[PDB]
RNA sequence: CCGGCCGGGAACUCAAAGGAGACUGCCAGUGAUAAACUGGAGGAAGGUGGGGAUGACGUCAAGUCAUCAUGGCCCUUACGACCAGGGCUACACACGUGCUACAAUGGCGCAUACAAAGAGAAGCGACCUCGCGAGAGCAAGCGGACCUCAUAAAGUGCGUCGUAGUCCGGAUUGGAGUCUGCAACUCGACUCCAUGAAGUCGGAAUCGCUAGUAAUCGUGGAUCAGAAUGCCACGGUGAAUAC
């Protein structure tokens, strides 16, 4: 990433709803690369949300996911001597890649028994902004602000 | 490589059918289900170089008893050393 | 006539034999299920008939062999569009614009004296 | 260390091969050493007969043995007398019969090994490695020769402390595989110790 | 532990265990055969077990059947 | 819910519950319900009181327990007796199969210090 | 009823001996069910380069060997003079029976 | 005999020879009307398409007298040579590289689908039969696109476990065995039965990788009687990110 600037390989939007972001969602969520297993962890894991919230399923995680959301973000500068933790504003591209990280990343530390559930209380937990996730967010916003002061 | 070494290596050949793959089968059945008679093993006195797994192997050019090859009967540095000089039949530096 | 394409891809090979009849598919002497309707790629065995339809227009009695289930089934896949040739090159185009018509050349890159496997470097440390 | 052998690299493409037959590994071992048993033996004999490589093809229960040399006469003597006793010892070695070619080398000069050998002879007869690279390039460019380089290897002279020095006249690619480059090796053993030759020859392309 | 049919024994010390047996003891037995298993018919006796520096004294008993002469001789002095 | 052992197990499927002995390993167990007629995966409720000692004698089979316990240090000892190489080895506190003790012979070699 | 199985380090030349052997077959008898192809069974040999130490050095050679068919249906007496007595390149294994 | 199996079929998959093809050449903007870049077309492949091999003059008296060669040096009834047994395998420790885990993205039982690449006569060894098993007896084929090694594993299906030092994890040790080999005490590998440590994801600090890669899953090979968590190869599934 020195000289020669890039683009994005666009992969297969989800094999059962239709969707550039929720393939991006489980392709974060594979793990050792297993994508069959990995899909069938998020559709089961959207299928206790999905009756259990009852608005949809598709909308109901893009509430979720509205809310996990983050503005902006302290990007480091080590320049003579000082570190100077930079807050800044982020894209919206990633906007939502770090929200489904920082949700996948939640529900993989969470205390239930199978990470379908702890996925899907992730989910609903955000949807009403009160989960780990959110948490991030709400600590990613106390440390922009808190070294708003520079900009 | 120290031609005593060598020249156990060949006694160690000339024993290993002077006897056994024949003498040394006065053993083969002997030990198997024709049960009984012990004198049957006891028989090991026989040199002892006679078994063939007491031969090393040996780059048949210089001696080295390590990184031999079966294929061409060498040492990789002399195989190598052949290699360059055509001297191993079809083989080249392969690449894929 | 049997009009057909073979399509292929990483190691696998799958031939792939058109007929104006159903919309009945058989690969291996196999129902479409029998074989991996009902796994990780049972929908893009479909694929190349999104803008070209069917649902029951067109039949196809297919064979792929070498590689897995992902490779064997992108082969069919490049082999269904490759044989909606004979149909013409006016469908031939939005084929292209769906890339069922490119054959993805990656392959597995060999194992490189040196390091683990390819691109993995043995960890090292300075002391 | 670090220059790719230039003519195996080159062994595919534009340059032969000094052994042909084929074998299946069981016998591939037994020839391989059959091989450097007889050129071993033959260099030895033919040592002063300026002789620049030894082919070998086992035709089948039947080793044929060319033996490229600039001085075919010396090696065949009285009318076919010596080419005997070498047959007789060469299929009294590689355990089955032996025939035996005698191809020639014209321009020697421009031939690798017999060039290095020739530096290699003059430094055990003991005369300037400098005068004696120098003539080496120049009668090589002399008769064609799109390039050539030779350098020779440490005590060169004697000092207590060693060198190599090469002598690049005209063109060498040996990056290049279509390139035609004789390349060779040779060792010369004299009182202060050893002195090792590498001669480089571009002959041409395609 | 490996054998399975025909505990093992060199015969140049079976026939020290036999000019032994009905002859009677002698002082110690010398042995360079930490190869054999000791069988019933060397109780009560004291074959010296090479190591590696010298021969060890070794009195046989009613368990010490099943293993190695060689068993009950130390090779590598530590401490 | 005794059986054999001081141990008193249950409260989840048989062949596991009956690994509980000291003297069971899966294979002994899987003997166990098999040899005395019964559902490997079956809890103790509906278990009543007579398969229970079937098994209780089933068991009483093996040397299991104190008596394997009593038995596994009495071979222990047999070899530290006779003063052999993998007696002198239970007693100098390192391991006897063969393994390496150059390093990574904790287990055998006990958490380390100095 | 007859084929014969060739078999060589040297491509350029293998086949060249196949179509030598398939010629001195279609010009005198006949039949010959072409020259066959058939898997290039190659090793590959590996080896540390430096004579001490240094085991990421390595040399990578390889030895193909080649397959040839031919199968000769129809054996003309005289199809069968043209193999024997014309013949050679010393280098390529040929193998007559099956 | 529903086995490509017998005729046959020369189509297709493949097989190994020989060709074609991509050149910033074509459009377009950018740029000095240059180089080039950017984007589009077509195309299996765009911008050195993907990978390998190929490592300039030279730097480190860098490594190798133990692969071999060799100047000098030194031992020669000993610094040589033969045999045995032992040692290189030791063990308060410390560091490097790796393997196996701490678990339900999992363990386990059962059923079931899909590779590549190689090896083989003093060899690979089917089948049958015996044995819980490692294996053993007997015995066909195959110098091998035929025969054997060989029944890929992840995966998918049901089923069970329910967050526990657990049905996770397998160290250590007891006992009993199998094969190799004159010989498995030191010190072989494997197997049955019991045993069930540490370990609940790792301080400071620190390594790899930019795509069919990392991650993860099995397969083979060289050395080799036997002895691979190493080494060299092989496909399966298959990401994240670059202002
Ligand atoms: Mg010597
Ligand atoms: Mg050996
Ligand atoms: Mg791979
Ligand atoms: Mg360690
Ligand atoms: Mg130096
Ligand atoms: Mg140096
Ligand atoms: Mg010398
Ligand atoms: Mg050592
Ligand atoms: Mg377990
Ligand atoms: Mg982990
Ligand atoms: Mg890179």
């Amino acid at each position: 990433p020195r000289r020669r600037v890039i683009g994005q390989r666009k992969i297969l939007p989800d094999p059962k709803f239709g969707s550039e972001l929720l393939a991006k969602f489980v392709n974060i969520l594979m793990v050792d690369g297993k994508k069959s297993t990995a899909e069938s962890i998020v559709y089961s894991a959207l299928e206790t949300l999905a009756q259990r919230s009852g608005k949809s399923e598709l909308e109901a995680f893009e509430v979720a996911l509205e809310n996990v959301r983050p503005t902006v973000e302290v990007k480091s500068r080590r320049v003579g001597g000082s570190t100077y933790q930079v807050p800044v504003e982020v894209r919206p591209v990633r906007r939502n890649a770090l929200a489904m990280r920082w949700i996948v990343e939640a529900a993989r530390k969470r205390g239930d028994k199978s990470m379908a559930l702890r996925l899907a209380n992730e989910l609903s937990d955000a949807a009403e902004n009160k989960g780990t996730a959110v948490k991030k967010r709400e600590d990613v916003h106390r440390m922009a602000e808190a070294n708003k002061a520079f900009a | 490589a120290k031609q005593s070494m060598k020249a156990r290596e060949v006694k160690r050949v000339a024993l290993a059918d002077k006897y056994f793959a024949k003498r040394a089968e006065l053993k083969a059945i002997i030990s198997d289900v024709n049960a009984r008679w012990n004198a049957v093993l006891k028989l090991q006195t026989l040199p002892r170089d006679s078994s063939p797994s007491r031969q090393r192997n040996r780059c048949r050019q210089t001696g080295r008893p390590h990184g031999f090859l079966r294929k061409f009967g060498l040492s990789r540095i002399k195989v190598r050393e052949a290699a360059m000089r055509g001297e191993i039949p079809g083989l080249k530096k392969a690449s894929w | 006539n049997q009009y057909y394409g073979t399509g292929r891809r990483k190691s696998s090979a799958a031939r792939v034999f058109i007929k104006p009849g159903n919309g009945k598919i058989v690969i291996n002497q196999r129902s479409l299920e029998q074989y991996f309707g009902r796994e990780t790629a049972r929908m893009v065995v479909r694929q190349p008939l999104e803008l070209v339809d069917m649902v029951e227009k067109l039949d196809l009695y297919i064979t792929v062999k070498g590689g897995g289930i992902s490779g064997q089934a992108g082969a069919i896949r490049h082999g269904i569009t490759r044989a909606l040739m004979e149909y013409d090159e006016s469908l031939r185009s939005e084929l292209r614009k769906a890339g069922f018509v490119t054959r993805d050349a990656r392959q597995v890159e060999r194992k490189k004296v040196g390091l683990r496997k390819a691109r993995r470097r043995p960890q090292f440390s300075k002391r | 260390g670090q220059k790719v052998h230039p003519n195996g690299i080159r062994l595919g493409i534009v340059k032969p091969w000094n052994s042909t037959w084929f074998a299946n590994t069981k016998e591939f071992a037994d020839n391989l050493d059959s091989d450097f048993k007889v050129r071993q033996y033959l260099t030895k004999e033919l040592a002063k007969a300026s002789v620049s490589r030894i082919v070998i093809e086992r035709p089948a229960k039947s080793i044929r043995v060319t033996i490229h040399t600039a001085r075919p006469g010396i090696v065949i003597g009285k009318k076919g007398e010596d080419v005997e006793k070498l047959r007789k010892v060469v299929a009294d070695i590689a355990g089955v019969p032996a025939q035996i070619n005698i191809a020639e080398v014209r321009k020697p000069e421009l031939d690798a090994k017999l060039v290095a050998d020739s530096i290699t002879s003059q430094l055990e007869r003991r005369v300037m490695f400098r005068r004696a690279m120098k003539r080496a390039v120049q009668n090589a460019m002399r008769l064609g020769a799109k390039g050539i380089k030779v350098e020779v290897s440490g005590r060169l002279g004697g000092a207590e402390i060693a060198r190599t020095e090469w002598y690049r006249e005209g063109r060498v690619p040996l990056h290049t595989l279509r390139a035609d480059i004789d390349y060779n090796t040779s060792e010369a053993h004299t009182t202060y110790g050893v002195i090792g030759v590498k001669v480089w020859i571009f002959k041409g392309e395609i | 532990r490996s054998l399975k049919k025909g505990p093992f024994i060199d015969l140049h010390l079976l026939k020290k265990v036999e000019k032994a047996v009905e002859s009677g003891d002698k002082k110690p037995l010398r042995t360079w055969s930490r190869r054999s298993t000791i069988f019933p018919n060397m109780i009560g006796l004291t074959i010296a077990v090479h190591n590696g520096r010298q021969h060890v004294p070794v009195f046989v008993t009613d368990e010490m059947v099943g293993h190695k002469l060689g068993e009950f001789a130390p090779t590598r002095t530590y401490r | 819910a005794r059986i054999a052992g001081i141990n008193i197990p249950d409260h989840k499927h048989a062949v596991i519950a009956l690994t509980s002995i000291y003297g069971v390993g899966k294979t002994r167990s899987k003997a166990i319900l098999a040899a005395a007629g019964i559902a490997e995966d079956v809890k103790i409720s509906e278990l009543s009181e007579g398969q229970i000692d079937t098994l209780r004698d089933e068991v009483a089979k093996f040397v299991v327990e104190g008596d394997l316990r009593r038995e596994i240090s009495m071979s222990i000892k047999r070899l530290m007796d006779l003063g052999c190489y993998r007696g002198l080895r239970h007693r100098r506190g390192l391991p006897v199969r063969g393994q390496r003790t150059k390093t990574n012979a904790r287990t055998r070699k006990g958490p380390r210090k100095p | 009823r007859i084929r014969i199985r060739l078999k060589a380090f040297d491509h350029r030349l293998i086949d060249q001996a196949t179509a030598e052997i398939v010629e001195t077959a279609k010009r005198t008898g006949a039949q010959v069910r072409g020259p066959i192809p058939l898997p290039t069974r190659k090793e590959r040999f590996t080896v540390l380069i430096s004579p001490h130490v240094n085991k990421d050095a390595r040399d990578q050679y390889e030895i193909r060997t080649h397959l040839r068919l031919v199968d000769i249906v129809e054996p003309t007496e005289k199809t069968v003079d043209a193999l024997m007595r014309l013949d050679l390149a010393a280098g390529v294994d040929v193998q007559i029976s099956l």
